[PDB]
């Protein structure tokens, strides 16, 4: 009966389970509107190329990098654009306040089943990363093995 | 490729369709404990509850969406929110803009001529996509206004807006491939 | 009972109508002092800057919103009004956190009922937003149609 | 004998005013070592121009940013100068988290000598701003005017 | 009886030591998935992109201080590499926040004393700075003087 | 087309002076709890409070700016508060900038040749709306030295502020305009 | 210099191997207070517990992993940390991707037409620091389950890890070089 | 404007220098209450600390830097504070540097013709107020370590402090002005 302590992805615990899989919805509703606005009129088209840079992998990556609180090299210019982007600025704002508001509290939650946070609490946050990192070394090495069977094709 | 893509979208719409109208019309939404008599495990969905196991078993009854006694209707939030989740607008706007998105593919397929029609259901799938957004916001805040989970259904509601979300971007990028397509034939013949 | 935008609770409702008219306010003196004088035009002749009407609010909004822009003032001017608007956000932007944080804490995960209003405004300016893109294609299709007769 | 009320320059009260002077001396020498190290050197230099885009003004520009958690369009290359940079960034992730711990706490302290925030508490923000506003007013157009009599000097 | 270092407190020594290795570790992984491969490299030839090792760290060490940096991945790999960063120190960063509020608040200004550790650190990383960059004007200077013989 | 601007520059100007100054001298800046003899819900401005209800519905009783029975006076901040709120001198200055701006408006149809006029109009309209501002932040810190709501008067002067400001972002890009046709007319 | 390059590369995969040999091999990870039979100041390792004091000096005990005395038993996940614990699989995967490292290395010391091998060189050493994060956090989460000291182990493999690090990036630059090399050499 | 800049430099570093000198050695740095007799109102600096009003005044008493008993040598970050502002090193070593900063400018002007003197007085002055950063710091520190003001003293050290860094810049870019006219100069002669 030893109290419990927090697991791996307690830093998911301050906000319930549906808030994640909406967060995760209006994240790619937001990524694919403003894709839409910022692409789809011929107009903004001028070999062709778009007027803007918000196709929708980096609609993507700017959406996230705005609920990440970090920001990226491309901003939207047009009034439908800016718009989605405002709004997606104001929900990250009222998003992250309230998740970040009581972290620590929710990361050191012992349960029954001020003190320094333990390398323990954050673990998971740790294996995450380094899991990305593996994972990213892993495609970066694919597409150069794709790359150099091409060259392979073309050497042919 | 472009056959390949407008595959890819038709089979998408059909299948975020299909999904969208079997989550709606089905009521495996939540598991939770309640009566399904007019406390045991049930599954209700948006209109019915039905009881799982135990002797009673198989009954539906319809979910009573207005409840409690002196109908304190002196606030407008939460009888909004009350009849918007017994309409099931939302869902059912969703399926309704599916549907759309879906005859404008089939028509512009007829036509091959009119763009537009490709535009207009790549709006009508992104629009069912925030349609099934709001929906299952207002269907969790519902239940919230004892321990439960989630359906199939639901997650068959969740897969339908990734899958019209996808399809959605699908028709923007053949409209976009369509007037790129235009303009340079335009400046070859020029 | 906290209703569906019970998160605008930790600020009262005259620090947000204010909020919103120092953001104009601030918004039009910036465009002013940038691109008011000829001296900031060079050769229609073009501005030594971007900071017309549209984008110094789309730079207020980023600078409020604790999200940045593509643009940033260079002169004395326009350093000064974004200097002070970035100590006015600063500051309310810290009390706001800081009020929310006392506002939750009266550990218990947040529910999608507390927040689902916000929700609900996103998906209203997505909307909006493709709305005034519809707009304004048509706006320029029709136009292609008296381009074309 | 009643309840004191925070002053109009109350957002000043969770740091010492011991701390704001050191703050304003820090955000001071940091912006002329970043000037220094980034401009000092002719080999940074191409009338002839420099390779990076800090001067003096420019330097203090970037320094307000990070320490008001902002941002601007320039960012030191150098090595001296990013060390400066992240050396400044890590005294601002310190002291603006340290200042904002409780800052809606102390901006409603009754003093004799939770509720939401009123307008009032926070009066002393807004005037500032005015203030700042109408300053700059002031000075762009003290500019345009001496710039106007320049031109009169000429065209004669 | 809190030491000059006291603002470290929030954290465990042992998380900080992570950090940095952690740092180290997304920074190089970086770099690597930005530039090893011939095929981001255009015709010495130059990269399709600015993320070499030392720009990389630069990244990093903006991304995690909340400042941000003038350059952004682009690749597939190389935003995997960013975002897991951002989600690592937006995690990091608002426990830091967090934890350090609990402590604080254990209302009272902060003294001067509380944060002479972290003016220390500023003023002896300015210091270590102006002597990077005379040790390289001085050796730039050499190069020229025995280039002039 | 310059016409078209300086016709909604002038419709603005007007309009915004007539807002700001019937909240000025009206009576609804608020609704409280309150007596206009020597409790009852009443409507208040910046000047007098009127019971709107009861007895004494319709009796309208000058506000006391400086309290000497239930306060017993106050700091010098508190003071240098109530006298700015009892002056009103804020609303009042916002008043006069936006009259100003109108005449500079007037002023320019028979100085054609003068631009510096339209600047001169856009800042006066600018500097209203910051009185604006100012004013509202006072009268609202005042009150607060329990129940009550804004009346249409005090939205009139938040109306007031907005089309202020946007009076002066059209003054502003019509002087940009001029000075762009006059050294285009210098180039030709 | 790409004679000063690869002697760098090579002397410092060489140390970092070392060095995360001896943290492996050896008992001073931490210093804690326990019993080296069957409580005072210890030292211990990944395997081994040995006291430093007392009359009990230089008695080592192997670790135990799974305690089934004041444990007896606990959570699947806690079991999984334990087990990866017990294993060391992450130093001991580091100790090898190090090793494996330097033979891509020596390989292509004696294949140098084959540019992809200081490629798997640098892959390899950039994963033994990752392998080297890893097992670091999972032996300080572990040790979790007052006073301790981290020995001069722990640090080995800190610096293990530090130097693996700048031996990928070293071999990545020497990678990108040469094919700098030959893309200059085929457009001549 | 480089006769002006030169007649700035020169008049900022001696100010500089005259008001750090003053202010390490004037003893009006803080005014507190305490006792001078070796409680009441007294003015104390660096060194000193002197009684004002009573009857008393101007009786002067060299500052306890080690005070307490028991002597209480188990840490290391107290007694270096302690033993840093006994020294007053870092106020002392910014009036050290700014006097070999006037005397850069000073023999620079006898030469005008090696410009790393320029240089070398520019980071001079900019090392003279991290000094006197440091030493601001520490005083304020020790002190720490029962309402107190600071005196004329403390205030002239900022000042000093301010005008430093002014003149490093100007330096800085007197220093960039003489090379971008060798640069030219070469330019314009090859
Ligand atoms: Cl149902
Ligand atoms: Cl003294």
């Amino acid at each position: 009966p030893q109290k419990s302590k927090p697991g791996v992805f307690s830093f998911l615990d301050p906000l319930a389970y549906e808030i994640w899989m909406c967060i995760v919805f209006a994240y790619i509703g937001v990524s694919v509107v403003l894709f839409l606005v910022s692409r789809f009129s011929p107009y903004e088209w001028h070999s062709s190329e778009s007027t803007n840079e918000f196709g929708i992998f980096n609609s993507l990556w700017f959406s996230l990098g705005a609920f990440m609180q970090q920001g990226c090299d491309i901003s939207p210019r047009s009034l439908s654009g800016r718009i989605v982007g405002g709004v997606w600025w104001f929900f990250t704002l009222i998003i992250i306040s309230s998740y970040t508001a009581n972290l620590a509290a929710f990361l050191t939650v012992e349960r029954m089943v001020t003190s320094a946070l333990s390398l323990s609490n954050v673990a998971g946050v740790f294996y995450i990363l380094v899991g990305g990192l593996g994972l990213a070394m892993l495609v970066a090495l694919i597409e150069f093995c794709y790359k150099s069977r091409a060259e392979a094709k073309r050497m042919k | 490729d472009r056959g390949v893509q407008m595959l890819l979208t038709t089979v998408g719409a059909f299948a975020a369709f299909s999904l969208m109208t079997i989550a709606v019309g089905t009521d495996y939404w939540l598991y939770s404990r309640g009566v399904c008599k007019t406390e045991v495990m049930t599954h209700s969905g948006l209109w019915r509850t039905c009881c799982l196991e135990g002797n009673f078993k198989g009954l539906c009854k319809q979910i009573d969406h207005f409840p409690e006694d002196a109908d304190y209707e002196a606030d407008t939030a939460e009888y909004f929110l009350r009849a918007v989740r017994a309409s099931s607008i939302f869902p059912i706007l969703s399926v309704i803009l599916l549907f759309m998105g879906g005859l404008c593919i089939a028509a512009s397929e007829f036509y091959k001529t009119r763009h537009n029609i490709i535009l207009s259901a790549g709006i009508f799938f992104v629009s069912a996509g925030l349609s099934n957004i709001i929906g299952i916001i207002v269907y969790i805040s519902a239940n919230a206004g004892n321990s439960y989970s989630y359906g199939w259904s639901f997650y068959f509601g969740a897969l339908s807006f990734i899958i019209a979300e996808m399809v959605g971007v699908l028709a923007v990028h053949m409209f976009i491939d369509r007037h790129k397509q235009l303009r340079a034939t335009a400046r070859a013949t020029d």
